[PDB]
């Protein structure tokens, strides 16, 4: 069981902190796509 | 002016505008005075501007905002029909909301066994002050009683955000109010019943007003002519050059459709350009213009009128038939 | 037993358990020892201190159960890690904030054209923990109100290349921040605060 | 009762798989949008 579990949880480790990292920086995708959507209105907040 | 100063020395500015203002009041008063509380950081109207003054202040130093909140749209369907409450304490207006269960991966499809303990966590907590209304989305970190009543912890605070893609909610509220030894009446937290549909029917009609300044204007272009027409006036259409040019750097406008919500004043939804100037505090909308065509009333119920000459002695307010 | 008792009827026994506390007060001493029941909203010291513990517990476990310790999940770590922070005594419960400068996303870029007004991108997280005699708990927050569309200065806001530095992040694989003052006077300002021992009490941060 | 703790782990983690894999497809629709109200910030913001 420890063969199986150590052999199985070096990628465990490395993965998660992947998806930890990954998840983050989408989380701060989020703040850019709201300021562009204000930004979105204040423009077109004026008329074609 | 306390909204456009800069950032910093915005609050030293807090005691000696409190200053002012209660040593202006007293002059003639019965009640004795309530200063502020930043030391750690006929009358009645005198008493309701004075507090509105406080409000503003408290509600934009420090920084400024929207003075109204917009939930992520996730945000709305994850507490879509969460149980609420809502609860007056001073003069502001509390009111809470919790998550239902329901979960937003569970409907995407293990872990699937405390999905509700998962969801149950995240609430919302929202104010609205007498200088407009604030919230936010509250989550819960500690964990359930285990003894009593391996998960995914990071992912699970991740699916509250921002725009990306039940628990009594007395609970956050008592927590954030119960100091209990006094509050009797001074500043007794009072529950609204959820049966008086009286109570949140003046509630909803308090959210229907809005927090900005409000001024809707007649602008009109009266020909050479036309003086004391009162028709080709107001029937006229493509007043002259000069009068249009002014009108384009007139502020802002926004085309009446879908796009642009009752945010703004939409109204005589019927038709263009409509211009409106626009800032946080006040709010000018220029409801008529020659470019408009109850429309008739439209104008003639605006309560000041700006009016293009274009003529040679065109105007006596005695022309003019609207009323207000 | 109260724990241990359903969280349905739960709240029931509470005034009587407070009026069975007011009754065991009856004649010890009755300077403040009013009922104060939350059922409105929804040496003798010794014995005072008793009925405040006592109250308190149940108010923490009245209307769920919940334990008494709080653990952040690391991304609020992350996010508020170092953030300027401000703690209070409203009255006996220790009420504290936080509010993130985007510590973690300077990390990630590690350019005044960027790093000038990154924290501005993350400026709006915040975290309040509360510790009463019950333990202390707390929550993660996320003010939802956009900045002032012009007196905010949110136009001079550039995010294309924001949104570059983005991607680079994804590749690797005066104040800077807003003022925590702000949420707390926010969420407790009514104006004529009719009760002296219910005036909030900054604790001065630096002195330590 | 380490190998236990370890294994346990290890299933979250494994199980918890999907979750992170969802973390990926949101990645994308939100690149798409930022796209798209970027290129809507040009032809109405970049104007004459």
């Amino acid at each position: 069981l420890l063969l199986s579990q150590v052999s199985q949880k070096l990628s465990n480790s490395e993965s998660v902190q992947q998806q930890m990292e990954f998840l983050n920086r989408q989380l701060l995708v989020l703040g850019e796509v709201n300021e562009l959507y204000l930004e979105q209105l204040q423009n077109k907040h004026s008329d074609t | 002016w306390f909204i456009r100063c800069r950032l910093p020395f915005r609050k030293d500015f807090v005691p000696f505008i409190t200053k002012g203002l209660r040593s202006n009041v007293l002059l003639s008063f019965d009640d004795t005075p309530e200063k502020d509380s930043f030391r750690a950081r006929l009358k009645n109207l005198h008493l309701e501007l004075t507090e509105t003054c406080l409000d503003m202040m408290a509600r934009y130093v420090f920084s400024n905002f929207t003075a109204v909140p917009k939930r992520s749209p996730v945000g709305e369907f994850l507490l879509a029909g969460g149980r609420t409450k809502t609860w007056l304490v001073g003069n502001k207006l509390v009111t809470v909301t919790t998550s239902v269960g329901t979960g937003t991966r569970s409907l995407l499809g293990n872990l699937a066994a405390y999905v509700p303990l998962l969801t149950q966590g995240w609430a919302e907590i929202l104010v609205r002050r007498p200088t407009g209304n604030t919230s936010w989305l509250m989550s819960l970190e500690n964990p359930l009683s285990p003894f009593s009543s391996e998960l995914s912890n990071a992912l699970m605070a991740a699916e509250r955000f921002k725009e990306h893609r039940g628990i009594n909610p007395s609970f956050v509220f008592l927590q954030l109010y119960h100091s209990p030894f006094f509050g009797d009446e001074s500043n007794k937290p009072i529950l609204l019943p959820n049966e008086s549909q009286s109570f949140e029917r003046s509630v909803q009609l308090l959210d229907q007003i809005p927090s900005y300044d409000t001024h809707k204007i007649a602008v009109l272009y009266v020909g050479e002519g036309q003086s004391n027409s009162e028709l080709a006036i107001l029937s006229n259409e493509h007043g002259s050059y000069r009068y249009t040019e002014f009108l384009t750097g007139l502020g802002r406008l926004i085309e009446l459709k879908d796009c642009q919500p009752d945010k703004v004043y939409l109204g005589g939804l019927d038709v263009q350009f409509t211009y409106c100037w626009h800032d946080d505090i006040m709010q000018a909308v220029f409801h008529i213009a020659t470019l408009m065509p109850d429309k008739k009333r439209h104008l003639g119920n605006d309560f000041v009128s700006i009016v293009y000459n274009d003529s040679g002695e065109d105007f006596k307010l005695g022309t003019i038939k609207g009323q207000f | 037993w109260f724990i241990r008792c359903r969280l349905p009827f739960r709240k029931d026994f509470v005034p009587f358990i407070t009026k069975g506390l007011r009754s065991n007060v009856l004649l010890s001493f009755d300077d403040t020892p009013e009922k104060d029941s939350f059922r409105a909203r929804s040496l003798k010291n010794l014995h005072l201190e008793l009925t405040e513990t006592c109250l308190d517990m149940m108010a923490r476990y009245v209307f769920s159960n919940f334990t008494a310790v709080p653990k952040r999940s690391p991304v609020g770590e992350f996010l508020l890690a170092g953030g300027r922070t401000k703690t209070w005594l409203v009255g006996n419960k220790l009420v504290t904030v936080t509010t993130s400068v985007g510590t973690g996303t300077r990390s990630l870029l590690g350019k005044t054209n960027l790093a000038a007004y990154v924290p501005l991108l993350t400026q709006g997280w915040a975290e309040i923990l509360v510790r009463r005699p019950t333990g202390n708990t707390s929550w993660l927050m996320s003010l939802e109100n956009p900045l002032s569309p012009f007196s905010s200065d949110i136009n001079n806001m550039p995010l294309q290349e924001l949104s570059n530095a983005l991607m680079a992040a994804e590749r690797f694989k005066k104040v800077p921040g807003i003022n925590p003052s702000f949420v707390f006077l926010q969420l407790y300002h009514s104006p004529f605060f009719g009760d002296e021992s219910n005036k909030p009490i900054l604790l001065p941060n630096e002195s330590q």
